[PDB]
């Protein structure tokens, strides 16, 4: 099993928009995205970008 | 309720008793199959019919003080 | 059993070769060209169903008759035999 | 060698100034004898069919298709096929150019 | 059948409905020919139906893909991790509209 | 032009799929599972 994040037809902001319309709920997007970050996936990111340099 | 009992002759009144429901789903049945064997080869015969179906769920169960 | 375990040589057809590009040329000689020569001039094929058709027991008879008398021996016999079986079975004998 | 020239947008949308365009070709093709109904000038002689539709076609750069010739009987109905406008965009930019609300994704894999 | 399929009891998901109620469809996944014969339908429905549907299910995530294809499908994915699949093919336009509108009710 | 089936697999298939759960031979053997099955329906 993957994330679906990874398989085809996936739009992040279009996602995380029709996650609080469904929810019948005014959420701010800036918020809302912030929310589903984790302190491990900053940590993770950091290192695949390390090592291949850019 | 657990200690009283209404019932109606054969409805009870509007004015007492409320209960709303909501509908939460609108699916159809899974298929049903349909065979009558007649003097024939049946199989490749087969009648399959789905029927139309809805989900409601009971919300509120409201009586009022109205039996007096 | 009985399906092949892989796709078969994909099929790539030419639409645009020659004789498909030039298909039906001419199938008009005769309304166009003054009637000099008529459309089933234009068919190719054994000499005995040019512009000509029949059921089986009539291309038969035709064939025994335009080129019965060069056809091989084994054939020709095939021929008169099929000729009398096809005439009892189109006659409802 | 003869090189060909870039191929041409079909988009049109009609001048402003169509009218006063028409009016002054007309009174080219047709001379000032009849100002007086322009509009309703017939198009029965096909030289001066021709000089009217081909000056609009080199100026305005859309020319009257094949189908519709016959159907320009007069000046008039000449003013009305250059007053409709045309359109060039793919499907995929009609699509795209249409406003979408935010859940709906057109991918054009083509 | 019965005793040859399996069976299950009634449910919702989530208790959906007694609180508030959640659509569960979330995302639609459509593919369909620029051309092919097969996919005409689903080319109409595209022009003149899909965005009317996507302004009325705000919480479904549309997704119209456009390549070569002889089966156009729409693919349906439900907030339970459900994947439905189905065949448009040479499909109109009323009865595509009547599946889209029968996928967006399923739970 | 000769003209053979080249998907009579699927079609036994239909039967079969309605007969995996049956007991003996039924379960597999075509002419034997769509008397079963025919029966079933």
């Amino acid at each position: 099993p993957v994330r679906r994040s990874e398989k085809p037809n996936w739009d992040y902001h279009a996602e995380i928009q029709a996650f609080g319309h469904r929810l019948q709920e005014n959420f701010s997007l800036d918020l809302l995205k912030t929310a589903f970050v984790n302190s491990c996936y900053i940590k993770s990111e950091e290192a695949k970008r390390q090592q291949l340099g850019i | 309720a657990d200690n009283f009992t209404l019932l109606g002759k054969p409805l009870l009144g509007k004015d007492l008793v409320r209960v709303e429901a909501t509908v939460i789903e609108k699916t159809e049945s899974w298929p049903r199959i349909i065979m009558r064997f007649r003097k024939r080869k049946n199989f490749k015969k087969k009648r399959i019919v789905t029927t139309p179906q809805t989900v409601l769920r009971i919300n509120s169960i409201e009586i009022a003080p109205c039996l007096l | 059993i009985g399906i092949r375990l892989t796709l078969p040589p994909p099929k790539v057809v030419d639409r645009w070769n020659e004789k498909r590009a030039m298909f039906g040329v001419y199938d008009n000689i005769g309304i166009l060209g003054n009637f000099e020569k008529h459309p089933k001039e234009l068919i190719r094929g054994p000499i005995w169903l040019r512009g000509w058709k029949g059921n089986e027991l009539q291309r038969c008879i035709r064939k025994r008759k335009m080129v019965g008398s060069r056809m091989f021996a084994d054939d020709l016999h095939n021929l008169n035999k099929r000729i009398r079986y096809l005439y009892k079975h189109f006659n409802r004998h | 060698i003869l090189v060909c020239p870039p191929l041409r947008s079909r988009a049109y949308t009609p001048p402003e100034d169509l009218q006063s365009r028409l009016e002054s070709y007309v009174k080219e093709v047709f001379g000032s004898s009849l100002p007086s109904n322009w509009q309703d000038i017939s198009l029965e002689d096909s030289r001066l069919k021709f000089n009217l539709l081909a000056h609009l076609a080199d100026d305005l750069g859309h020319v009257v298709p094949n189908s519709r010739l016959h159907q320009m009987c007069r000046v008039r109905d000449v003013l009305d096929f250059y007053n409709v406008p045309i359109q060039d965009r793919s499907k995929f930019d009609e699509l795209s150019a249409s406003n979408l609300p935010p859940n709906l994704k057109i991918t054009w894999s083509y | 059948t019965a005793r040859g399929t399996p069976s299950r009891f009634l449910a919702s998901v989530l208790h959906n409905g007694l609180g508030r109620y959640v659509q569960q469809l979330q995302r639609l996944s459509f593919s369909v020919s620029r051309d092919g014969a097969s996919s005409r339908g689903a080319r109409e429905f595209v022009e003149r139906e899909v965005i009317d549907f996507a302004r009325r299910n705000p919480g479904v995530v549309i997704y119209v893909n456009s390549r070569p294809c002889c089966v156009p499908r729409v693919v349906a994915e439900y907030l339970n991790g459900a994947v439905r699949e189905e065949s448009i093919h040479c499909k109109s336009v009323e009865e595509i509209s009547t599946l889209v509108q029968k996928l967006a009710d399923q739970s | 032009l000769r003209n053979r089936v080249t998907d009579r697999y699927f079609r036994i298939q239909e039967v079969l799929k309605h007969a995996r759960h049956f007991r003996g031979r039924k379960n597999r053997c075509y002419r034997l599972a769509v008397r079963t099955v025919i029966r079933a329906f």
